């Protein structure tokens, strides 16, 4: 169960992401924050 | 140039009586069949690592001087992780058949194994072990794998 | 008898195994001459190997199709619909008179309903089809209008099942059991839950 | 004596150390809000 709930919350946790940057890729005057290689493992679900 | 064109023929799908001819005046015009194999092998790794790049390119990761950054912290997509794997299995395939190439190939162009270890923590547990084999047949040795796989 | 269960003691390195397809099966549909099937949950497959027994010179296919998807559905007739919900995985051409084929998939693919299509069928014409045997008694039928001359019954119905296919007088799989004649296919998968 | 405001800081500390977790982790706690719970039952029963 707890194998389970571990996947639905990485799914859960990962649409959200795709959908604030989806939101967030719409605004203009923001620029898009760059992540190194590092910093993109540290903010993806590879790290969980 | 007319290596150059020649090996960029050769890649092409035709009819094999074509192919079959190119080969032979391949081995003919570059000086030997060493040479011809050198010329083939470079040829095509550097396509392949263009190619590479540019799928990369395509999804916000882009390699600037030596840092590869990210602009989205999403993940990739099947599509795009399959054909980063064609390429990267046709390169471990030649590197694990003539290392000498490979290495002279990294030797040139100094930007492509530090290009692979920062791609290597952005792409998916399913293809750590193709850039890994690369990097271990750059750096680790020829000699060395074949004494591991004994 | 721990409070906070650890991931890395409840996660160990499951290797991969050899199951048969029917094994996982849990609810089938066959067409003319496409198959989909679901199974009992998820899987990580790598490799498909498929034999072919008891096949006929008359047809047999050249191009095998494979399509995958991890959404979980109640009815097959449901997932039947052919080009929204599917994710395709390779294509394999086979050479004339194989009999296994060995699907080599570059990356382990998460599943749980499973789609095989024969894309294109390498076909000899020779067979003679305004006279075809009857299932029944093995007499020599007209194509018109099907009916037996010597018991009585159809020739278009099913071997199996006794279906009728008034749609397509000859298809390769029967639409309603999936009896096939011109081959058996039996499917293999080196998976893992 | 002033214990409401005792149990009014208990539990916004907790809740900050609850939002505090989550915004890092993804790991799982079978029991997680027990000790909010409890505090915010006593003062409810301090309330009433
Ligand atoms: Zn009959
Ligand atoms: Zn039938």
């Amino acid at each position: 169960i707890i194998q389970k709930v571990f996947a639905s919350r990485k799914e859960l946790l990962e649409y959200d992401l795709q959908q604030r940057e989806a939101a967030t890729k719409s605004s203009r005057t923001s620029v898009q924050p760059t992540f190194t290689a590092s910093q993109y493992r540290a903010l993806s679900v590879l790290g969980c | 140039s007319w290596f150059y064109f020649l090996s960029e023929y050769l890649m092409i799908q035709q009819t094999p009586f074509v192919r079959r001819q190119v080969r032979k005046l391949l081995l003919f015009i570059c000086g030997s069949k060493e040479k011809y194999r050198q010329l083939r092998d470079l040829h095509t790794l550097d396509s392949h690592v263009r190619g590479i790049k540019k799928l990369l390119e395509e999804q916000g990761i882009f390699l600037r001087a030596s840092v590869v950054t990210a602009s989205s912290g999403s993940a990739l997509q099947y599509d795009t992780l399959i054909s980063l794997m064609e390429h990267l299995k046709a390169c471990a395939e030649i590197a694990a058949q003539r290392t000498i190439n490979w290495q002279k190939f990294c030797i040139k162009d100094d930007s492509v194994l530090y290009f692979l270890l920062q791609v290597s923590f952005l792409v998916d547990e399913g293809v750590s072990p193709v850039l890994l084999q690369l990097l271990s047949c750059a750096l680790c040795g020829s000699k060395v794998l074949a004494a591991l796989a004994a | 008898l721990e409070s906070d269960p650890c991931l890395v003691c409840n996660n160990p390195e499951v290797p991969f195994c050899y199951i048969k397809l029917s094994s996982i099966k849990v609810d089938t549909r066959y067409t003319t001459t496409q198959q989909v099937v679901k199974l009992i949950g998820s899987h990580t497959i790598s490799k498909v190997t498929v034999k072919i027994g008891d096949l006929k010179r008359t047809k047999m296919v050249r191009t095998i199709n494979l399509y995958y998807n991890n959404r979980t559905v109640q009815a097959i007739v449901e997932l039947k619909n052919k080009p929204a919900r599917w994710h395709k995985a390779k294509k394999v051409q086979l050479t004339p008179g194989q009999t296994e084929v060995k699907i080599d998939l570059p990356l382990p693919i998460v599943a749980s309903n499973l789609m095989i299509e024969f894309a294109d069928f390498y076909e000899n014409y020779q067979a003679s089809t305004e006279t075809l045997q009857c299932p029944r008694c093995s007499a020599s039928v007209p194509a018109n209008p099907g009916v037996c001359g010597n018991c009585g019954e159809n020739v278009y119905q099913c071997h199996k099942c006794r279906s009728i296919n008034y749609d397509e007088k000859d298809p390769f799989l029967c639409n309603a059991c999936g009896f096939c004649k011109y081959a058996r296919f039996d499917f293999m998968l080196y998976a893992k839950p | 004596r002033g214990v409401l405001p005792y149990v009014g800081n208990l539990i916004t500390k907790e809740i900050a150390r609850l939002l505090a977790l989550e915004e890092a982790t993804l790991s799982t706690d079978l029991q997680q809000g027990y000790a909010l719970k409890s505090l915010t039952g006593l003062l409810s029963s301090f309330v009433e």
